[PDB]
């Protein structure tokens, strides 16, 4: 349409049309906005568009047009500046400087076009990065001089200086070579005495917008300037008094003072210590007199969210915590400073009552810092006894729901099972617990008194609420371990007496759910107590078993989790025969397992079985242990036996009910194997032969289904159910082998039938019917017994290598699980059974190299990392062979493939996560040649005979980089390679040099001497 | 919806079929309710997304609709809707709705068909 | 009435997927890189009336960045996205924030760590602190599971409207009105995604 005209550079730029295109983009909507956007992007990206910048700045009536002109220049300056003729450089500097001057001198423009002026300032800073000070030595003196001629210019100069400081000190590490960053930091340092002089004078002579700008610049300077500028001038007095009083300057001053608190400062100097105290004292006095007293309800103020109150309270928290964590010792010894110390901490107590999760994390971090110090440092805790007492209350009343507590209140006021895990409060709980534990140690009497009296006011009804019983119960559970066994005993007895009263008194499914969840949490948290009180432990377990029949699904599920949580810690007491019992409790449990688990979902049944395995593995006498295992597996083994008959006579297609039964039997075996590990063997051996036969039968069913119905069959509930059987069988075998202690039996009894059953079936199924779990099972097999089964490993590779590679080598996304397991398998084979790869035919070994490099190119961390590790391990494997024909041929065929492929992912800007491991690999490869560890010539008389591999390597690399990055000079390439090769024994320096190259390839005219940095 | 009786409620995930791409796309997860209008006796499906409470289904349970299985699921139904107004102006869709269990899916079908008889009255 | 929202962050962090979820309810599994920016209106109903966000969903890949900071001009709020399974994306957060606040000097901004549904988390909860000194709100989120998905919009709405007790509300639902064979058969025989999901 009309808009596309600005794209025709053969005609003059119609600035009016440009302004229309820009307005359509920013102010328009729909297709017109979308079209306008594409046009502007094309315009912006035109490599001559920068030539139009002057005209747009001069003639445009649209500030966004001028912003875009400046972005166009920014791109030119940052990437192509040194490609320009010298007069274009001078011209661009002149019109940017001139535009800025012009916009500042017009008060109306200065007031109303802040975005455009900020953009101009940033663009000027990009020119400084290129030209200053070497080709602009008077920039700073002239800036300083110009500051006196105008309040507008002066203010804007502070913006420019802020941006320069940021670009040099805060954001240079990724954007500049080490050498260039040093040059610019040194240059700013050398002229800072006069920058500061101007800053301090403006601050002394108090225009508010100018003051704020000056203070914004100071905030940046504080990141790097020497402390004497802050301590040897009167600036601390100004910041902590004058600038705290006006709200416009208070916000930035407070952030400056926070950074002041982080300055590097002499530790042995009383005068400086006095100054550090004084600014804090001044600041706190200003808060109390001009903002709010220490009694103020900051919770309420924050919740009101007037003006900038929330950010101010956040910044106050940051200031107080930062200062006190560093300096509170300055205030602890001198009686005259005690009031300040405690008032500061009282503000923190008030801040900690604010409802704002992230802010709470910040203050809690501080409390952790404090209490951890009080726990150790002699004679300190008494100072803070009243602060700590208030803190106990705060933490107890704001305990987040533990991960174990599975019930929550819905929007209708019903107590229901959570839909999902509250994953984002996991860390919060740990932090709260950590602080509360320290606080308990610091005063166990106070903590107990607080909890026992709060609990008493739940029971008598005075303070009863779900919220209140919950936070309290969670708190009580969280402090397990802090009391002496003896004190804990009385405490737990008192707490449980009260909670049991509450359970009798508070009826209805909602109340019962809340109280049950809280008691289960508490009892599960005190195994030491349970272990010492068998009668009580037995009663808890029987109650949990009752809850396994609850119609409340949240309570029921929590009962199963609590059962296993208790068993994990107390299992010994279930395996012995307790005084006054006729049998070990494990016998009682197993005898009644059908009744106890009748109302549970299958996965909860499996958890129950898993808990039983934990107990049984406590029995170290093999005869007795195997007997217990046999008893435990009675129900699934009896169901199994009857299914093995119904398969033995048939094989035909299992109905869905039978498929589910089979899956659940195997899942039960998995669950028990998980807790028993090596002890599980007799049970595995009991089902093993028939289980692998069943694997084959189900495999034929799946194949037959795909043949009759198509690939779509794999989506059906029937086929998915059949594959679940296969996956769980694989999981069972993997689980056992991962924990096996008798590796001889693994090899002699388990491995041959497994491979026979799984490998050909994987190989000969269509891609969509292949289970990635086969690969996962084989990884554990190779990991645990690979050294003992060299022919087995070969068979695994033959069966899965080429066909799996073909599934995953068309794109980066299809078959994501196969992809990830594939590379884990190759990794362990390369690590444990390298001989397997030596045996491959050359064509297959080439696919292996290809597969590794393909891994490199993934952005998927689960693939990329393994690819790089395999490459590194492979190189080590080859090197370990010494001067033999396989190694010589390996290097001849593949050394340069690995070098170039590694260089490619290092330099393409799409694989930044792998930088460290790529650098490692490159360094290994370069060091192989540098150390003459490659015996044969890497070249063919393509170069003079007798030419060292070192010499050829440089030549190859220089040529490679010359062609891949033609914008680099030959000297840039030569200098880079000289540095890189010299540095191949020093990874930290080597990586620095790589990082410098990555900067230089993004621009023109990078300085080759940068690679001499040291 | 105070002029309406809640005949049936169930947690569900609703999908709509994009014909042009050959794929099902989620439209919302939340409570699917069957609401009977107290003045007109007509029964609609009304479903809202969790948290945002935005309407992801709003249509009469037409007597002519038929619940069909999806090849991949034993806990889902697919059907054609000629007039859904969740997003504004009435529009035709092929919907699929999946539940936590087969039992839930089978209850939904039963209730769906009851509602259809009511709409015939 | 309406507010310009800019959405920024590394390529692949889930910006577009997050917006789409809010727009249509769908979860887009494929990664199609955004080219420059895509603008979408997005309306929420609140106890304080409707609030419309004009969402400028920007490209995170440098090679597709288009106008870059030019997109930020006159934004009234922002979301900065990273991926908790990718540490480089959190490392780049200060860079995005820098570019954003240079243009938008005083706007409410939410920081979101996406993809918390993935088991192998790499950016540890404890590590996420950049927001504190910058006064950004922070939320763990998942566009895939919908974990906290509404939180950034609710917070921004509260800041923009100036009411901290603002809530999303259900709006009354109007009474609805009173080759088919082939199209249905195709839908019946295309499997539903994620059949292993709870719902
Ligand atoms: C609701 C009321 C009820 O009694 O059922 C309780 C219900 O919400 C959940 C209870 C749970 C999960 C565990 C209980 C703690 C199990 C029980 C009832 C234990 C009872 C133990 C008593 O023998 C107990 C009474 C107290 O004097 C203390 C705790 C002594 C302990 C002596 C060492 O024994
Ligand atoms: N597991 C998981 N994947 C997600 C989530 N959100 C998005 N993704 C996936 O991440 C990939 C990238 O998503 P996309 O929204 O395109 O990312 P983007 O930040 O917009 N990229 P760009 O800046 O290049 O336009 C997609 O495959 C998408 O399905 C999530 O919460 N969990
Ligand atoms: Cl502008
Ligand atoms: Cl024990
Ligand atoms: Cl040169
Ligand atoms: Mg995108």
């Amino acid at each position: 349409g009309a808009m596309e005209g600005i794209l025709d550079f053969s005609n003059d730029l119609d600035i009016a049309l440009l302004d229309q295109v820009v307005s359509t983009f920013y102010q328009g909507s729909g297709v017109q906005q979308k079209q306008a956007q594409e046009i502007l992007t094309k315009f912006q990206d035109n490599p001559d568009a920068w030539q139009k910048a002057d005209q747009i700045l001069q003639f445009s009536t649209n500030p966004q047009s001028k912003f875009i002109a400046l972005s166009i220049l920014d791109k030119l300056i940052t990437r192509k500046w040194k490609l320009l003729p010298n007069d274009h450089r001078i011209g661009i500097r002149n019109f940017v400087v001139g535009m800025i001057i012009s916009m500042c001198q017009d008060d109306e423009v200065f007031k109303t076009q802040k975005n455009l002026i900020n953009k101009s300032d940033l663009t000027l800073v990009q020119i400084l990065k290129q030209e200053w000070p070497q080709n602009w030595p008077e920039f700073i003196p002239e800036l300083i001089g110009s500051s006196s001629s105008s309040v507008n210019v002066c203010e804007n100069n502070m913006i420019v200086l802020k941006l320069l400081s940021e670009e040099v000190f805060d954001f240079s590490a990724e954007q500049m070579t080490q050498a260039k960053a040093l040059h610019l930091k040194n240059s700013m340092s050398k002229e800072f005495e006069q920058i500061f002089k101007l800053c301090f004078q403006v601050l002394e002579q108090g225009s508010s917008s100018l003051i704020v700008a000056t203070l914004e610049s100071l905030l940046r300077y504080l990141h790097w300037i020497p402390y004497r500028y802050i301590y040897e001038t009167n600036i601390l007095e100004l910041l902590s008094t004058k600038f705290m009083t006006s709200p416009d300057t208070r916000a930035i001053t407070l952030k400056c003072l926070t950074e002041v608190s982080n300055l590097k400062i002499p530790q042995d100097n009383d005068l400086i210590k006095r100054q550090t105290v004084l600014f804090f004292q001044n600041t706190l006095q200003q808060i109390a007199t001009s903002v709010m007293p220490v009694t103020a309800d900051l919770k309420a103020t924050y919740a009101n969210a007037n003006g900038n109150d929330q950010s101010f309270l956040q910044d106050l928290a940051m200031f107080l915590t930062t200062y006190l964590a560093r300096n509170r010792a300055l205030l602890e010894s001198d009686e005259s400073l005690r009031e300040l110390l405690l008032n500061a901490h009282q503000y923190l107590i008030q801040l900690s009552k604010i409802e704002e999760r992230e802010l709470f994390k910040t203050t809690l971090d501080y409390w952790h810092n404090l209490v951890a110090d009080l726990f150790y440092e002699p004679l300190k805790k008494h100072i803070y006894e009243e602060i700590c007492s208030q803190l106990r209350l705060v933490i107890i009343e704001n305990m987040v729901r533990p991960e174990e507590v599975l019930v929550v209140e819905n929007d209708e006021g019903e107590i229901v099972r959570e839909f999902v895990k509250e994953s984002d409060t996991i860390q919060l709980y740990k932090s709260e617990r950590e602080v509360l534990v320290y606080l308990t140690h610091l005063n166990v009497i106070d903590t107990e008194e607080i909890m026992i009296s709060k609990l008493a006011r739940q029971i008598d009804g005075s303070e009863w609420s779900w919220h209140n019983i919950n936070t309290l119960s969670w708190a009580i559970g969280s402090i397990s371990g802090t009391m002496s066994e003896d004190t804990e005993k009385r405490f737990v007895v008192t707490v449980i007496k009260d909670l049991l009263d509450l359970c009798v008194k508070k009826r209805g499914k909602d109340n019962k759910a809340v109280v049950a969840s809280d008691i289960m949490y508490v009892v599960g948290q005190y195994p030491r107590f349970l272990k010492a009180h068998w009668n009580f432990l037995r009663t808890v377990i029987l109650k949990l078993f009752e809850f396994m029949h609850e119609t409340h699904e949240g309570v029921q599920d929590m009962a199963c989790d609590t059962f296993i949580k208790i068993v994990q810690k107390c299992k010994y007491h279930f395996v012995i025969q307790q005084p006054r019992e006729s049998e070990p409790f494990i016998q009682t449990i197993i005898r009644d397992i059908q009744k106890t688990t009748a109302d549970l979902q299958p996965q909860q049944v499996h958890t129950f079985y898993k808990a039983c395995g934990i107990i049984i593995s406590e029995e170290r006498s093999v005869a007795e242990r195997n007997r217990l295992l046999s008893d435990l597996m009675q129900l699934p083994n009896m169901a199994w036996d009857t299914i093995v008959e119904q398969s033995t006579a048939n094989p035909l297609l299992l109905d869905s009910e039978t498929v589910k039964i089979i899956a659940n039997i195997i899942k039960t075996n998995v669950a028990v194997c998980t807790s028993m590990g090596a002890d599980f063997y007799p049970q595995l051996g009991h089902i093993y032969y028939n289980m692998l036969q069943l694997y084959r039968a189900v495999s034929s069913m799946i194949s037959a289904q795909v043949a009759a119905e198509g690939l779509i069959a794999t989506k059906t509930p029937k086929v998915r159910g059949l594959r679940t059987i296969k996956k769980e069988i694989l999981k069972l075998v993997e689980t056992y082998i991962s924990k096996a202690r008798n590796l001889d039996d693994v090899v002699k009894v388990l491995v041959e039938p497994l491979l026979n059953a799984v490998l050909e079936d994987y190989m000969n199924n269509v891609p969509d019917a292949r289970d990635a779990e086969v690969l996962n099972c084989m990884t554990t097999v190779v990991e645990k017994v690979g050294h003992m089964i060299p022919q087995g490993v070969i068979l695994i590779l033959q069966s899965v290598f080429e066909c799996t590679l073909d599934m995953i080598n068309k794109d980066f996304t299809e078959y994501p699980e196969h992809r990830v397991e594939f590379y884990k398998l190759l990794k362990v084979i390369n690590e444990k059974s390298f001989a397997a790869f030596l045996e491959l035919p050359p064509a297959a070994f080439k696919l292996f190299v290809d597969a590794i490099c393909w891994a490199f190119k993934h952005n998927n961390r689960d693939v990329e990392v393994n690819g790089l590790q395999i490459a590194l391990d492979l190189v080590k494997n080859i090197e370990r062979m010494g001067n033999v024909p396989f190694a010589n041929e390996f290097h001849k065929n593949y050394f340069f493939i690995f070098v170039s492929e590694t260089f490619f992912v290092l330099t393409d800007s799409d694989h930044k996560s792998g930088f460290s491991k790529q650098a490692l690999l490159l360094m290994k490869l370069i060091s192989l040649v540098y150390d003459n560890k490659i015996s044969v010539p890497l070249y063919q008389a393509e170069v003079p005979q007798g030419t060292s591999n070192q010499v050829y390597l440089s030549q190859y690399l220089a040529n490679m980089l010359s062609n891949a990055f033609p914008h680099l000079t030959s000297e840039q390439i030569a200098s880079f390679l000289s540095a890189l090769t010299k540095q191949c024994k020093d990874l930290v320096v080597f990586k620095g040099t790589l990082r410098d190259f990555l900067v230089q390839i993004k621009e023109v005219g990078g300085d080759p001497t940068d690679y001499l940095f040291a | 919806e105070e002029d309406e009786e809640v005949l049936y409620k169930v947690r569900a995930k609703l999908f709509r079929f994009d014909k042009d791409a050959k794929e099902w796309k989620e439209r919302g997860t939340g409570d699917c309710k069957f609401l009977k209008n107290k003045k007109t006796n007509k029964v609609r499906i009304l479903m809202r997304r969790d948290k945002t409470l935005k309407i992801c289904a709003n249509h009469i349970i037409a007597p002519e609709y038929t619940l069909k299985p999806n090849v991949g699921s034993d806990r889902s139904w697919v059907y054609a809707c000629t007039a859904d107004i969740a997003e504004g102006e009435a529009e035709a869709f092929t919907f699929a709705i999946r539940f936590g269990s087969k039992e839930n899916a089978d209850k939904f079908k039963e209730e769906f068909e009851k509602a259809q008889e009511i709409n015939k009255k | 009435v309406q507010f310009k929202l800019v959405l920024v962050g590394d390529g692949g962090t889930g910006k577009t997927t997050f917006v789409k979820r809010h727009l249509t309810g769908e979860f887009e599994k494929k990664y199609v890189a955004t080219l420059g920016v895509e603008v979408h209106p997005l309306v929420f109903h609140t106890n304080r009336g409707p609030i419309k966000f004009n969402v400028w969903d920007t490209a995170g890949q440098e090679k597709f960045g288009g106008l870059r900071d030019g997109y930020y001009i006159q934004a009234q709020c922002a979301i900065i996205m990273f991926d908790v399974t990718s540490r480089v994306t959190y490392k780049n957060v200060p860079n995005w924030h820098r570019d954003l606040v240079r243009v938008c000097e005083n706007i409410p901004i939410v920081l979101c760590g996406n993809k918390v549904d993935i088991k192998d988390r790499k950016v540890k909860a404890k590590s996420i602190v950049f927001h504190r000194k910058k006064n950004l709100q922070y939320y763990d989120i998942s566009a895939k599971s919908n974990y906290n998905f509404e939180k950034p919009f609710l917070w921004l709405a509260r800041k923009l409207i100036g009411d901290p007790n603002l809530e999303f509300v259900a709006m009354p639902a109007l009474a609805p009105p009173e080759q088919y064979e082939h199209d249905l058969e195709v839908a019946q025989t295309t499997a539903l995604p994620d059949e292993d999901d709870d719902l």
